[PDB]
DNA sequence: GCTACGGCTATACGG
DNA sequence: GATTCGTATC
């Protein structure tokens, strides 16, 4: 039915990283087959945080798609695959490159067991080897304010600078004059006022910023947001969008590259 | 399905739990979902198949959807490995998602798949991740219900090293006293089904497979069947099962449910005043050391025996029989812990109480031993009297051994400091001796 | 030299085949020919059929999807925490179309010896991949399993194999071989069996390799009596005289070691019949004091004299 | 002495002992001295056996003086040399001039660090020789079924991408076609499920892949043997395949696959691995099922 | 050589004709060998009553000179714990025989020292991999073996 | 072409 | 398994 592949290099490792983050945040990635596109996301135990990523039929060079698990809304293939399993696949090995990346899956009547519901992806070295997996799929059903516009990068240096196991929280304070995010954490006081946990409050300041439409304080997790803001850096050829409207309201985090859409949704704060 | 899954109770009306439960967990849980309430978490123990979940989630079916600030539970789930974390951070990592589960976004986050609590490291950090809840800062919080069934801990890992989470799966050998007598953690301890709410959910599953119980000629004799089930488990779970596979079946396989453990005190009054059960002593001591040989080998129990053998008659049996009863465990003491020891020792307890034992004996109530009072209080008096010494080593030269210290020194060394400052440690050491 | 042994040779492959537990093996037929198999916990002492049964209901459930439907774990492999993580739950979550009513089968051999957190893992295990996947515990002593485990599965306790199914598996397996015998032989093969098919075939075989014709003589000139009921014929004798004569011929002259017969005679006082319970428990004291003093170095039979004189002693008394 | 062996090339003997460390870490080491040279022999709970062979042409001097016997076998620990040339390789980059020696049974194997200002000496001390013969695992040179001659490289990463998938179990397919086409795979069994990596058809990878009929003579096309083999065993050749230029494949009908790796003069590793039982028939229709889609 | 050694060595039996006193057990091995079908064994007995002896000089008849690559001997000398039952056991059953001498031998001597774990796990490697390997069992206290494990054993008794 | 340092990985150890 | 207090029901 649906068969893509992908024959170039930044394009492969912004799928690896891709990839990578969304078994980060849960242990099977959720991929649906669309006509125009490819949808892969990924949802926390919590339901807390939503990472999806689009792939175009035009960061494919080829993406046929017979759908002729399946779910009409235009017709709509979903399936659940483990995340650590298909982010070894779509490793890059040290010292082979990869020239062609075949990602397919065929559920007809010609297909044996072999194919059935296990997915199909090719992947041939610039050595001509070609190395064959068949990872387990399972069916599924797809379940589908002020604006910021800052450089990714800037961010993306601080954000290495944060540890996620010392600091979880971050803070995103949007100002005319100036926007300053400062990644804390709070301080746990035990029976006699014991310091059960410390407080550490590091921070950075960037003047403002692009789009700062304010039409703040914000507060949400750090381990995801870090994942999602180096995900995009990795096909060289960054600029984050942040819609947030109130503290109980989910922050959207949006990234966009020539065939790739980016999203990432997350709780915040309700405290006011 | 299965008939314990096809079967499920539909509303709180439809779950086998007492009124005085039901009415004590909905209480606590109303009082949970205020802004701020007194109780943070609420720890759930008892035996497999109460209803322990079962009836927390109905419950948040209802009370959710009531505080949301515009339905269902958020479940640990153990077994998620994702990529980037480590094992004993999972815990973490949803504890600090689903503090952002308040409102408009309410959930009632409930953990009955508890982490790994045999490995020692990550018991400690589900323990100070516990802590770091009950005493975190947040202004709101949402509700947290920890579900703990209580299983006794099958005889394996045969090093000496067996701590109590080696023994029993307990809410006590899980968490510490600090998480136990906390102000703002409410323990609602849950009880074995009864007989009544067994049989008339048995009978209710029946009279919904009626036309099948029918035809297979099995429609008479269900009562005998319900009786013997409810008589014999006190699961929910296990009680369905053993219904499902004895109506499917169609020939004379006998009825039989799981097993269930002994309690401490259940065990020691089994060897004191015998079971209703059987009326031979032999297989009951046979039966108790088959199936909870577990506890029947730990030394509390044989201390447990001597501190409540005076519990028969509240202490008015013959002299004659207390003396041959200590002696017998005199006697075991010295065995090393023989398989021999405790089959003597109980067998001769028993036999010593099966003789005397008239009708309308006014017994007593039995209690755990104070042996961890006494060795605390000789950890307290080795503190003290080191203490002394090393306070009796520079201001006067002198070396003294402690056995001459508990003898002579923290009687007679106060008995002189004292008065030679009634005109440098004064006190007895250990503390005064009385009777 | 490529011969299999008559234990594995003629271990059975349908579920008509396994003699015994008439009751337990029908409804096993039940459940193959229908199909919805619940989870189940198989206990009873060894080398009555608890694997033969599992496997053989396995197999009549499944047929050509056995290769990819049963998951077979046993104490040989590693059964860790991790691999119930990992390995059960990758084959629970897998989809594999099998016919209406069949389910996959998780077969635990030996579930008895696995670790506590992977029996604790196992719950979640079990309960969120009820709908595909079923799990056969089988076991040696059910309280292995931990409760929460239990309370999910049906429990069927195999009781021992009565003399009549030994007789009936040796005498097809004798057809089948074509060795010589006699009735007494046979009498005495299920005799030292002891309700155990695989030691019962294991005689028979050793017999038969040894002299060929399985009358009494053979059989018990390279099988011995089972020592419990030695033991049991020492300790229940009026004078001490001749409970010395048995301990001394059948015991001592035979090999059988001083802790051996100690550690038997425990076993055999705790299931004595027709004695007192004040009886029972100073000869269980006595007993354990031969035990310490043998287990302390002094395993002689001076000792185990002295133990049969206070037995004695006490009986008589 | 009645052996005695002198080299600077120090990075030679380090290579051939770091090729040894996958055969356990910490258990004895069989070194058989002869007129050729000097060869490390290390076996794996009789499954798997390693020999490395040290050249007299990798020594300036290589004297064996020993007369009596045609060769000599002493057995020592690997723990103590590893622990040993550790720390004496702290300042490897000095002009370093080893001097091994060995004066018969019951003198310890002498190992001498010159460095023209230190001279370093250590004496291992020799253990008694077990009861298992290194020429049990060796494959029958009449028997062969397959003989592949592969690249180094190209089995380096096949064998890092197999590690990489985990690769509880491996397969080795090895089928010629009759109109020009050979086929060489390595299949695993895994966590992912069933995953192959085929080595390419061109003569730069696979140099010469010849299938018999078990006899090494009789060439036929369309039949393909395959070897059931434990990854456990099969990595025990990854750290040699590092520094192998070609690599030669070669098994019999009695389970026996002899790895031979050549490193360029160079050491010479020969590897001899057992094959599993495959009692169970179902995978071998699904290997061949799997190969054919 | 053989004259430094004591004489409890170096009159140890070298054939199953030189070991005295055991009459039934040896006629029944023998039988057993002459067959070819050697089922897994258990030799139990007092000290010094000549079970090595016997099962040595048996893998001797048996495997000739190929005692070394077919016999595994693991006694109370070495680590017999689960997880050398879980790989060095396990892996010499899985594997091939190089087509010597048909089947496998195993012989675990003083196997009362044995833990229960090991002894437990080793009832699934016994029963498995029994068309390519054998288990001999030698022990002198039968109370420290687990019943399974001797329900899948041939019991032989070394008599005084 | 070479080197140092960070990331990946195998292994001994804590409880 | 024992006692003591408290219900629910026939
Ligand atoms: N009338 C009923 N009342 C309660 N539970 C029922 C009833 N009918 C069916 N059940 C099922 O019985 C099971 C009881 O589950 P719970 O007791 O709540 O879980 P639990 O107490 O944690 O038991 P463990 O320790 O997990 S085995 C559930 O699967 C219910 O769906
Ligand atoms: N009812 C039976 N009918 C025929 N053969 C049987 C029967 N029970 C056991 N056997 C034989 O016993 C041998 C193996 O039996 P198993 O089922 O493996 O023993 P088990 O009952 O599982 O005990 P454990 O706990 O696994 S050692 C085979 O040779 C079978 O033929
Ligand atoms: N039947 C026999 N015939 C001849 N020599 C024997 C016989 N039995 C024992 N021996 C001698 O006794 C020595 C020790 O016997 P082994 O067979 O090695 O040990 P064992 O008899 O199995 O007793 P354990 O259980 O190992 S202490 C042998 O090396 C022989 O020299
Ligand atoms: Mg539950
Ligand atoms: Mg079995
Ligand atoms: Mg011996």
């Amino acid at each position: 039915s649906f068969k893509a592949t992908i024959t170039e290099s930044g394009k492969q490792n912004i799928w690896f990283r891709a990839i990578y983050v969304l078994s980060t945040i849960q242990d099977d990635i959720k991929i649906t087959v669309t006509t125009n596109e490819l949808i892969a996301w990924s949802m926390n135990e919590t339901d807390t945080t939503l990472c999806q990523v689009r792939f175009q039929k035009s960061f494919f060079e080829e993406y046929e798609f017979k759908p002729h698990g399946v779910q009409v809304i235009h017709k709509l293939y979903s399936f659940r695959v483990n995340g650590r399993h298909l982010t070894t696949i779509s490793r890059k090995p040290d010292g082979d490159g990869i020239k062609s990346f075949t990602i397919a899956v065929n559920n007809t009547s010609t297909c044996p067991e072999s194919l059935a519901n296990r997915l199909i992806v090719v992947i041939e070295m610039d050595s001509l080897i070609v190395k064959e997996y068949c990872p387990q799929f399972q069916p599924i059903k797809y379940d589908p304010i002020n604006y910021i516009c800052c450089n990714s990068t800037l961010l993306k240096n601080f954000l290495d600078n944060c540890n996620v196991n010392v600091t979880d929280e971050v803070k995103l304070e949007i100002n005319v004059h100036r926007l300053s995010i400062t990644a804390f954490t709070k301080a746990v006081y035990g029976k006699n006022n014991d310091l059960l946990r410390n407080a550490l409050s590091m921070s950075n300041t960037i003047s403002t910023l692009e789009h700062y439409c304010l039409f703040k304080s914000i507060i949400f997790k750090l381990k995801d947001f870090k994942n999602f803001i180096t995900i995009g850096p990795s096909w060289k050829t960054d600029n984050i969008s942040l819609w947030f409207c109130h503290p109980g309201d989910p922050i959207l985090m949006q990234m966009q590259k020539p065939g790739v859409k980016l999203e990432l949704v997350e709780v915040t704060d309700s405290n006011i | 399905e299965q008939w314990y899954e096809k079967f499920k109770p539909n509303c709180l009306e439809q779950v086998a739990i007492h009124k005085r439960k039901l009415k004590d967990v909905q209480e606590a849980l109303d009082a949970m979902f205020l802004p701020n309430a007194k109780h943070r978490i609420l720890l759930l123990s008892g035996p497999s198949g109460c209803s322990k979940s079962t009836v927390i989630k109905e419950l948040s079916k209802i009370l959710v959807p009531k505080y949301r600030q515009n339905h269902k539970v958020t479940e640990f789930r153990g077994d998620c490995i994702v990529n980037d974390l480590p094992q004993m951070e999972s815990f973490s990592e949803f504890l600090k998602g689903a503090r952002y589960l308040v409102m408009s976004n309410l959930s009632l986050i409930l953990i009955e798949d508890l982490p790994n609590v045999f490995h020692i490291d990550t018991r400690r950090r589900f323990q100070q991740l516990i802590l770091q809840w009950l005493y975190s800062s947040e202004p709101l919080l949402p509700p947290l219900v920890i579900c703990i069934t209580e299983c006794e801990i099958p005889e394996n890992d045969n090093n000496y090293r067996k701590f109590g989470i080696d023994y029993t799966f307990s809410a006590e050998t899980i968490m510490n006293k600090e998480i136990l007598m906390h102000p703002r953690l409410k323990r609602i301890k849950f009880n074995p089904i009864n007989s009544t709410l067994l049989k008339k959910h048995l009978k209710f599953i029946c009279v919904q497979n009626m036309k099948m119980l029918k035809e297979k000629n099995k429609w008479n004799k269900r009562q005998e069947v319900i009786d013997y089930i409810a008589q014999e488990t006190g699961d929910i779970r296990s009680a369905i099962t053993t219904l499902q596979f004895w109506a499917t079946s169609s020939g004379s396989l006998p009825i039989s449910t799981r097993e269930s453990t002994i309690s401490y005190f259940h065990a020691i009054g089994k060897v004191i005043h015998g079971s209703h059960s059987t009326n031979n002593d032999n297989e009951m001591i046979n039966n108790l050391f088959e199936n909870s040989n577990n506890l029947l080998s730990k030394e509390d129990f044989k201390l447990g025996i001597l501190e409540n053998y005076n519990t028969f008659n509240k202490g008015e049996f013959s002299i004659s029989d207390a003396s041959s009863i200590v002696d017998c465990l005199s006697e075991c003491d010295n065995m090393n812990g023989l398989p021999e020891s405790n089959e003597y020792g109980l067998r001769e307890v028993r036999k010593t109480f099966r003789n005397i034992s008239k009708q309308g004996h006014n017994h007593g109530t039995v209690y755990f031993p104070r042996e961890w009072k006494v060795r605390k209080l000789q950890n307290s008096f080795k503190v003290q009297a080191e203490d002394w010494l090393n306070v009796s080593l520079y201001k006067y030269n002198a070396v003294h051994s402690f056995r001459n210290i508990t003898l002579e020194f923290g009687y007679y060394a106060p008995l002189i400091r004292k008065c030679q400052s009634y005109k440098d440690v004064v006190d007895r050491i250990g503390g005064p001796i009385e009777a | 030299s490529l011969q299999l042994p008559w234990v594995e040779k003629y271990r059975p492959q349908v579920l008509s085949d396994i003699v015994g537990n008439k009751e337990t093996i029908d409804r096993l037929q039940q459940i193959a020919k229908d199909g919805n198999m619940p989870h189940m916990i198989i206990s009873g002492m060894p080398g009555i059929g608890k694997t033969t049964s599992v496997h053989c209901l396995a197999h009549e459930l499944l047929g050509r999807s056995y290769a990819d439907g049963v998951l077979e774990l046993n104490a040989s492999d590693d059964r860790g925490i991790d691999v119930v993580r990992n390995q059960i739950k990758h084959f629970a979550q897998k989809k594999l179309h099998l016919p209406p009513g069949k389910h996959k089968i998780v077969i635990l051999d030996e579930a008895d010896s696995m670790t506590a957190g992977a029996q604790q893992a196992l719950r979640r295990t079990m309960e969120l991949y009820s709908n595909s996947t079923r799990f056969a515990f089988a076991c040696n002593q059910s309280n292995k399993i931990i409760e929460p485990l239990q309370s999910r599965c049906a429990i069927l306790r195999y009781s021992k194999l009565s003399d009549e199914d030994v007789l009936k598996r040796l005498l097809q397996i004798i057809k089948l071989e074509d060795v010589k015998y006699t009735n007494d032989g046979l009498e005495a093969i299920i005799f030292t069996a002891e309700g155990d098919m695989r030691q019962a075939i294991n005689n028979l075989q050793s017999t038969v390799a040894g002299h060929g014709l399985v009358n009494a003589d053979n059989v018990f000139k390279i099988v011995d009596s089972p020592h419990p009921l030695i033991v049991k014929k020492m300790l229940l004798a009026s004078n001490l005289e001749d409970s010395i004569q048995i301990l001394r011929t059948d015991l001592w002259k035979k090999g059988y070691s001083s802790i051996d017969i100690v550690t038997t005679s425990f076993r055999v006082t705790k299931n004595l019949a027709q004695v007192k319970e004040s009886v029972r428990l100073e000869m269980i004291k006595e007993i354990g004091l031969t035990h310490m003093r043998i287990l302390e170095g002094v395993g002689t039979y001076l000792q185990l004299a002295s133990m049969l004189a206070k037995i004695h002693k006490l009986n008589n008394k | 002495n009645k052996f005695s062996a002198s080299t600077v090339h120090l990075e030679h003997i380090t290579t051939a002992l770091s090729c040894l460390t996958p055969f356990g870490s910490k258990d004895d080491v069989l070194i058989f001295i002869d007129a050729d040279g000097l060869s490390f022999v290390r076996e794996n709970n009789h499954v798997i056996k390693i020999q490395l062979l040290l050249s007299r042409e990798l020594f300036m001097s290589y004297s064996y003086r020993n007369e009596t016997e045609d060769h000599m076998k002493l057995c020592v620990k690997i723990n103590h040399i590893l622990d040993s040339v550790s720390v004496m390789n702290r300042n490897s980059d000095d002009i370093v001039e080893c001097t091994l020696s060995y004066d018969g049974h019951g003198s310890p194997f002498v190992l001498i660090f010159e460095d023209s200002f230190i001279s370093e000496r250590v004496e291992y001390s020799t253990y008694l020789i077990k009861d298992f013969d290194t020429n049990g695992l060796e494959l029958d040179r009449e028997r062969i079924s397959f003989e592949a001659i592969i690249k180094g490289e190209a089995l380096h990463s096949a064998l890092k991408d197999l590690k990489e998938i985990g690769c509880k179990e491996c397969y080795v397919y090895a089928k010629t076609e009759a109109n020009d086409e050979n086929v060489f795979a390595l299949i695993s069994k895994s966590q992912l499920g069933f995953s192959k990596i085929k080595l390419p058809s061109n003569r730069s990878i696979l140099e010469k892949l010849q299938v018999f009929d078990g006899d090494s003579t009789t060439v036929i096309d369309g039949f393909a043997v395959i070897g059931f083999f434990d990854f456990t065993s099969f990595d025990k050749i990854r750290k040699s395949t590092k520094i192998a230029s070609k690599v030669l494949f070669r098994m019999d009908v009695h389970g026996v696959l002899s790895v031979n790796i050549l490193s360029q003069p160079g050491i010479v590793i020969e590897v001899c691995m057992l094959e599993k039982e495959s009692i169970d028939e179902a995978a071998q229709t699904e290997i061949e099922l799997l190969m054919e889609t | 050589s053989k004259e430094n050694l004591p004489w409890v060595e170096k009159y140890r039996p070298e054939t199953l004709d030189e070991v005295y006193g055991q009459n039934e057990v040896i006629t029944t091995v023998r039988k057993f060998v002459d067959e070819g079908k050697l089922p897994h064994l258990l030799f139990y007995g007092p000290p010094g009553t000549g079970k090595t002896s016997t099962i040595v000089a048996l893998a001797r008849e048996i495997y000739g000179k190929n005692y070394s690559n077919m016999v595994l001997e693991l006694n109370a000398s070495d680590d017999r714990g689960i997880d050398v039952v879980r790989n060095q056991i396990k892996d010499f059953a899985s594997t091939r025989q190089i087509f010597s001498k048909g089947f496998k031998l195993i012989i675990l001597d003083e196997a009362d020292a044995m833990t229960n774990a090991a002894q437990n796990a080793l009832r699934r490697v016994i029963e498995r991999y029994t068309k390519n390997t054998r288990f001999c069992v030698l022990a002198n206290y039968a109370h420290k073996l687990t019943p399974a494990l001797l329900s899948r054993c041939t019991r032989f008794r070394f008599q005084p």
